[PDB]
């Protein structure tokens, strides 16, 4: 009964924007997201399904993360176009529907419904924004066509469009591949990774925050329902992580480097799919969402258009707490103790080893060790000598959000046996 | 329902209509003076420029067509409820009413924003 | 869209060319272009007798001509001092207002037809036909009538003119009230 | 076609060819009658010439139509130039066989109709959309952007009101429950004259047909006196003839459909004659429509868009939802009669303020 | 079964279009062709597996209409002031 | 095929073209008002076949030059003649158009036959509406091969059929 | 069957080849409309009757109508401007188009299915209870998707 809250707020605001100032609309959107988050929590351990809409721990956790990302990215959006808020609402609802069903066709409708408002939110009208939106839309519709033929061949291998069917030989494998194409594209897995750097570089920074958190979250929420074979999973992980880290080595701009890093991180998250633990992946994505939203909130405080790596430098002297949280985020994404990224990474690797894929895991670990080069070149750059750089030291809004993100990251890294007990049915 | 023979009869209808249309066009084309001239083949309005060199046409017609495709999808969804109505009862009526209200919210949004633009 | 509304097309009465600077459905600005009817009354009148020019005066405004006839006659009278009989002045105002009725009929007919309905053109124009016949009684011509003179009017009215005028004057009030 | 037989394919082809040449003769003589009726409206009288009743003047017109140098204009698409009139005519002729001109077997043995598809209104809807297709395509192919803009106005308006046609047609489907015209006509046989139940939607159907070039937008446009129209202005001998032919067939198709759907398709309570009542109702609607042609002004396509989009279509869907509640709950069939009579009294009393 | 093979071939043709085309709109057309091939496969497997693929293809039509509307808005916004719709004309974002 | 090459077919199509005369006015001056008056409810050229009035030149066979033809308009009107379907006819209405009339000056074409091939001339100022009907009936019998000059010669059905346009 | 079935399939594939091959955008869209007509006939042949009629109404009648409206507002018919041709990608592209079918052909090869079901015609009479009901949730999701799509396009053009 959370989706009803989302729908009510969205539909009412669609008209209320004519009588309410965009700021009042922003307050309304924020209230709706907080109410939906609270309704999700009060239903913790209360799975609820009416039709093909089915809420389990996965729906609960991933929609909680998506709602967090939406709240954070709405805090920064201050444009006087109430539409620039409405779309955000949609995506949340859309992503909710993505994690809340097993029906492949409702999965497609949910994907389109959460993705379309992103295409429009990416228009600050900066000439790069147009190029980004065009690549995004074209490649996304291509992936949607592939995913739809996959759902069709699924219906061919089984009488229902719901996942879990027994499955045939070549036809079921082929349908699985045609679904995996779109799902990995949405999750920014290579060799479907091309769109992510360009789109993250072109889009306004807070929108990139929202994307790199909630879109990847919901994409893996949908992947968890699929029974992806180990060969496909291994190929995706290998190619994704390798290209992610390597192409990130060559990056000169923070947002493009972070997009390649997120490709590598989707490659890592693709390990928990070996078992579909939904506990390992839930934990990993919790930590990743917090850290990446933090990093992109800081980057938005720097510049929405584009931020080079040098702009990050001197940040500690500029703002100490900000530099500290940025260091925490770089290390947590590096998955280093005593930070929660280590626990998420370990849980994914434990799922992988339990599935019995060893060489893939070793290659992932080597690529993660290579990643430390730029992870430190970003985290440690905070202390460097400040060069010429625009700096907007946020409102107390973004400061408090960043502080809470870093605090939750370290708290759950130090004592993970606090929430990890309740990632199953929810005791 | 209806037998499939009616659809082959429909194909025959199309065949006769198309045949007669092509026959009429042949009558028109073959019976004529056929003295082509340079200015005769020129589009219109005395040398050049009926409209001439103009910027791309208003997007208003794009919006007209997009509105139309969306609302025709609406109607295509409303018809299956129109045929089976008494059987779907208040449940189907309520579902169709909520659906209609969603797309009517879309209409009211585009109207209070308007497209004179 | 610098649109070239050509002369006479699309159906732009009174041959005239228009350059409609136009974006969308509005009208940014219309640049008119005229001269397609330049005949040269002001030049040809320099080479025609005063009496002959009364044949050139109605042809400029061919709808309300008797105002041109009157203007030219009055100007030449004031120039050489002619004495207008009173009945000539009465008849001149009669013919002036009558040709004004015919001009106004044509203006509103063309306007309604140009955009709107085609029907109301006929009825008004029908009454115009009636008016035209009156001139044929006295001038022998529909319009371009050479009836005015320097002193007054050319010759006296027939017996049959006035009763037809009364017929039309009694049918007209209901008619104009119907258009209104 | 649950209870109705199927004629042989050769008989279907025979009836089709007959319907098409009859539509030809009908639109020629209806051009005559419209000329004379508009004439009578404006007290001038029509062509008492080449006839006497004029009934040999369309022959002279057709004789002009061919031999008139069917011209291929330069700067025009070689193929679409010739193809678009064919599209407009093909997709205009058909969708008229479905109209029942009598009870089964009343074609002197086989079938009053040509095809009686299970889904009729959808076929009508699709072939009505393809007419707008031909309109704006010919506008484009002409190579004249002046005429292109008129083609765009035409297409926009026709498309908007063509959308409204769906919500107009929704209401009676609830009552009859079938998408074949014969079931609907038989329902008007039993309960009687569906417009009594659904007069408001009938209205938004009627006015919708005005937007399909019938009249009073009248900024369709025709090339005359406004931003010139599309789909003509570059075709001379036979293609122009095909454009006018298809437009008039569409006019008469609407004039025939309006009584078939809401009012009494022939099926009279009295004298139950197959063809004569339907043709006479066609004549009534045609005369009222020519009255409109003569008697009313233009709309300028902006107020036309406003009236169609903001007024007609929401009203049609409101009535559809009302009828849907009533039918699914099936409480009486009387409630719709009462509500339509009351609504007509409302939309009537507001006139003479 | 020839229907399903033809749907696969139409998907392949749409792939060839998306890859070969230079214009954005023609790529979008090839994608629509891919969608219709998918719909044909769905109708065949509904004939096989009990009629659900028909409602499936209906919802697919509606999804297609949504994405067509939004994508054409995009195509408008990006190439309104700009020159030729050629998709290679925008190479600002490089690796 | 030009309405020719069969003894019956050419008389038939001459009948058809004659009663199917579609007048396309090119309203220039006070002649044009007396042509518009030939459409009202006293004297309508709406019987012989001339009811419909297509402003487009691609659609009409009779071109009626009704008014003075000033030189600045001479090519424009000219092109409307070139942009007409080939079975086309041209009438010169009034004195200013037929000859230079009384405006025998620098501005006015002294015979519209200069720019367009004229079929029939109709004097008058303005030519009475019934006279314009007379000229269209004259043209009717001219395209029937029923028209002779003062010198005994029969006049061909279509003027503008004998000219090397350029 | 096979008599006209071969015809329909040959026309379908030929139209696809046109829509992907022709450089006339208008002619490509027209070949896709012809494809849609052939495909609606195929749909009806497959006992889906309502779906073929909507395929003509919405897809051909509405979608590619807006496509044509866009390419007529923005001429774009001669697409080959601003080339960057990458000529060698033209054969290579087809290669991938081959594979994307072949593996599908492999997954569908040697695949025989029970094509025996009395659909009773794909009429909406039976689809009503299926749509409003088992699909009502997917229906309402679709409706919200379209409403949001309208809002997205409005805010996307929105010159201000
Ligand atoms: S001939 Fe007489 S009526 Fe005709 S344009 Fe000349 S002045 Fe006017």
């Amino acid at each position: 009964m959370t989706l009803a809250i989302l729908a009510v707020f969205s539909v009412a605001l669609t008209l209320l924007g004519f009588v309410l100032p965009p700021q009042g609309v922003k307050r309304a959107t924020l209230l709706g997201l907080a109410l939906a988050l609270a309704s999700l929590l009060l239903t913790w351990g209360k799975p609820f399904a009416f039709g093909p809409y089915a809420v389990d721990g996965v729906s609960q956790v991933f929609t909680l993360l998506a709602l967090l990302g939406a709240l954070w990215t709405v805090g920064l959006v201050r444009s006087g176009r109430f539409e620039f808020y409405l779309l955000v609402l949609y995506a949340a609802l859309g992503m909710h529907l993505l994690a809340s069903t097993r029906h492949l066709l409702l999965m497609l409708v949910a994907l389109e419904a959460l993705s379309l408002p992103l295409y429009a939110l990416a228009t600050w009208r900066r000439g790069q924004g147009l190029e980004a939106a065009l690549k995004y839309f074209l490649l996304g519709a291509l992936a949607a066509a592939f995913f739809l033929y996959g759902a069709a061949l699924f219906y061919g291998a089984t009488g229902s469009l719901v996942l879990g069917a027994p499955g045939e030989g070549p036809l079921y494998a082929l349908a699985l591949g045609l679904l995996l194409v779109g799902l990995g594209f949405k999750a920014a897995l290579a060799p479907f990774h091309f769109w992510t750097p360009d789109v993250y570089q072109g889009s306004p920074t807070p929108v990139v925050l929202f994307m790199a958190t909630s879109v990847k979250a919901a994409a893996f929420a949908a992947l968890l329902r699929v029974a992806a074979p180990p060969e496909a999973l291994a190929l995706l992980v290998a190619l994704s992580v390798v290209v992610g880290n390597l192409a990130a080595l060559a990056q000169k701009e923070a947002k493009r480097l972070l997009a390649y890093s997120s490709i590598a991180h989707a490659g890592y998250m693709a390990l928990a799919l070996y078992t579909g633990n939904a506990q390992a992946l839930g934990f990993y994505l919790l930590t990743y969402v917090l850290a990446t939203g933090l990093a992109f909130a800081v980057l938005s405080q720097i510049s929405p258009d584009r931020v080079p790596l040098e702009a990050l430098r001197g940040l500690y002297r500029k703002d100490p707490l900000l530099g500290l949280a940025f260091l925490v985020a770089m290390l947590s994404l590096l998955g280093l103790p005593p930070l929660a990224g280590f626990w998420g990474k370990y849980l994914a690797f434990a799922e992988a080893a339990r599935a019995g894929a060893w060489g893939v895991l070793v290659l992932a670990l080597v690529t993660s060790a290579v990643s430390a080069y730029y992870y430190l070149g970003l985290g440690l750059a905070v202390f460097a000598r400040p060069e010429e750089t625009p700096f907007r030291p946020g409102p107390p809004w973004a400061r408090a959000a960043v502080v809470a993100a870093g605090v939750l990251l370290l708290a759950l890294g130090l004592l993970p046996g606090l929430v990890l007990p309740a990632l199953a049915a929810g005791g | 329902m209806a037998p499939i023979q009616e659809y082959v009869g429909t194909l025959i209808y199309v065949g006769v209509a198309l045949f007669i249309g092509v026959a009429a066009l042949l009558v028109g084309a073959l019976l004529g003076p056929k003295k082509p001239g340079r200015a005769k083949l020129m589009p219109y309005e005395s040398g050049n420029d009926p409209a001439g060199e103009v910027k791309r046409f208003p997007v208003h017609f794009y919006v007209v067509a997009m509105l139309f495709i969306l609302f025709d999808v609406e109607v295509a969804f409303l018809w299956p409820y129109a045929v089976s109505a008494g059987g779907l009862g208040l449940y189907g009526f309520l579902g169709v009413l909520a659906f209609t209200l969603l797309l009517f919210v879309g209409f009211l949004y585009e109207w209070w924003k308007g497209v004179m633009r | 869209m610098t649109l070239n509304v050509g002369p006479q097309h699309p159906s732009t009465h009174g041959v005239l060319r228009l350059m409609v600077t136009l974006s969308g459905e509005e009208v940014l600005e219309v640049v008119p272009h005229i001269g397609y009817l330049h005949t040269g009354f002001e030049k040809t009148m320099e080479h025609r007798t005063y009496l002959q020019n009364i044949t050139y005066t109605p042809r400029m405004d061919y709808l309300h001509s008797f105002a041109h006839d009157l203007a030219y006659a009055l100007a030449v009278e004031k120039l050489l001092g002619a004495v207008v009989p009173p009945r000539a002045e009465t008849i001149r105002v009669i013919l002036n207002e009558l040709s004004r009725l015919a001009s106004h009929l044509v203006f509103l007919g063309t306007g309604l037809l140009d955009l709107g309905a085609l029907t109301p053109f006929f009825y008004a124009f029908r009454e115009r036909e009636t008016i035209l016949d009156l001139f044929e009684w006295v001038t022998g011509q529909r319009f371009h009538h050479n009836y005015i003179r320097i002193g007054g009017v050319k010759e006296d009215l027939p017996e049959e003119f006035v009763p037809e005028l009364k017929k039309l004057l009694e049918v007209l009030p209901h008619r104009i009230d119907e258009y209104e | 076609t649950w209870s109705y037989p199927v004629d042989p394919y050769w008989m279907v082809a025979l009836k089709a060819l007959l319907v098409v040449v009859g539509l030809l003769t009908a639109f020629a003589f209806m051009t005559l009658i419209e000329r004379r009726l508009l004439a009578r409206f404006q007290v001038r009288m029509g062509p008492n010439r080449v006839g006497p009743f004029g009934l040999l003047q369309p022959l002279a017109d057709a004789i002009k139509s061919i031999f008139k140098e069917d011209i291929v204009v330069a700067q025009a698409d070689r193929f679409l130039f010739v193809l678009a009139p064919l599209i407009s005519v093909v997709f205009a002729l058909l969708a008229f066989g479905l109209i029942p001109f009598g009870p089964p077997g009343s074609f002197f043995g086989y079938q009053p109709w040509v095809i009686n598809l299970d889904l009729g209104i959808l076929y009508l809807f699709a072939v009505s959309e393809l007419a707008v297709y031909g309109i704006f395509l010919s506008g484009w192919a002409s190579g004249s952007k002046y005429s292109l803009l008129g083609s765009l106005r035409s297409s926009a308006s026709l498309i908007s009101y063509e959308l409204g046609l769906g919500l107009a047609l929704l209401a009676p489907v609830l009552l009859v429950g079938s998408l074949n015209l014969n079931d609907i006509v038989n329902w008007q046989k039993e309960h009687g004259w569906l417009f009594l139940y659904a007069f408001p939607a009938f209205l938004v159907y009627l006015i919708a047909s005005m937007a399909e070039a019938a009249r009073t937008p009248f900024d369709l446009p025709e090339a005359e006196q406004e931003l010139v129209g599309g789909y003509h202005t570059e075709y001379s001998s036979i293609k122009w003839a095909l454009f006018q032919m298809a437009e008039y067939i569409h006019f008469i198709t609407a004039s025939a459909l309006i009584p078939t759907l809401f009012l009494g398709g022939w099926t009279m309570p009295v004298l139950e004659v197959p063809y004569l009542w339907m043709f006479l109702k066609i004549a009534f609607f045609l005369f009222f429509f020519i009255w409109i042609r003569a008697t009313w002004f233009r709309l300028r396509y902006d107020q036309l868009l406003r009236f169609g989009w903001g007024f007609l279509f929401p009203l049609a869907l409101l009535w559809f939802l009302v009828t849907a509640l009533v039918v699914a709950l099936d409480l009486p069939r009387t409630y719709l009669l009462y509500l339509s009579a009351l609504s007509f009294l409302v939309l009537l009393g507001a006139v003479l303020y | 079964m020839s229907y399903l093979l033809t749907s696969a071939l139409l998907f392949a043709l749409g792939v060839y279009g998306v890859l070969t085309r230079r214009t954005a709109i023609l790529v979008f057309l090839s994608i629509e062709l891919m969608l219709n091939a998918a719909n044909l496969s769905l109708v065949g497997f509904a004939r096989a597996y009990g009629l659900d693929g028909q409602v499936a293809a209906l919802m697919v039509i509606a999804v297609a209409a949504a994405e067509v509307a939004v994508g054409l808005g995009l195509i408008v916004a990006i190439f309104r002031h700009r020159e030729s719709t050629a998709v290679d004309d925008l190479s600002e974002l490089r690796g | 095929r030009e309405g020719i090459l069969f003894t019956t077919l050419e008389k038939l199509v001459a009948w058809g073209r004659s009663n199917s005369l579609w007048p396309a006015t090119f309203g220039l001056a006070c002649c044009a008002i007396e042509m518009m008056a030939s459409t009202d409810a006293r004297n309508d050229l709406a019987r012989f076949g001339s009811e419909v009035f297509r402003a487009s030149p691609r659609q009409a066979d009779v071109m009626i030059v009704a008014g003075r033809l000033s030189k600045k308009m001479a090519p424009v009107m000219r092109r409307v003649w070139e942009q007409m379907p080939d079975p086309k006819w041209v009438i010169s209405m009034g004195a200013c158009a037929s000859s230079g009339g009384m405006f025998n000056n620098y501005a006015i074409v002294q015979n519209v036959d200069s720019v367009v091939p004229v079929d029939v001339y109709v004097p008058g100022c303005p030519p009475r509406p019934e006279a314009l009907i007379y000229a269209v009936m004259q043209l009717q019998k001219k395209v029937r091969g029923q028209a002779y000059n003062e010198r005994g010669e029969r006049l061909p059905p279509v003027a503008a059929w004998k000219r090397t346009r350029g | 069957m096979s008599l006209l079935e071969g015809l329909a399939l040959f026309l379908l594939l030929l139209s696809g080849v046109l829509v992907v091959t022709l450089r006339n955008a208008i002619h490509a869209a027209l070949a896709l409309i012809l494809n849609f007509l052939v495909l609606a006939g195929v749909y009806v042949a497959l006992d889906a009757r309502f779906l073929g009629f909507i395929q003509v109404i919405v897809y051909a009648g509405a979608i590619v109508v807006l496509f044509l409206f866009v390419i007529m507002l923005l001429f774009a018919a001669q697409g080959e401007i601003g080339f960057d041709p990458l000529v060698r990608s033209r054969p290579l592209a087809a290669l991938l188009a081959l594979g994307v079918a072949g593996i599908l052909a492999a997954g569908l090869w040697g695949l025989d299915l029970a094509f025996t079901q009395d659909l009773k015609g794909g009429l909406p009479q039976a689809l009503g209870p299926l749509l409003y009901g088992d699909w009502l949730f997917v229906l309402l999701a679709v409706g919200f998707l379209l409403m949001a799509a309208t809002v997205v396009a409005v805010a996307l053009v929105e010159p201000g």
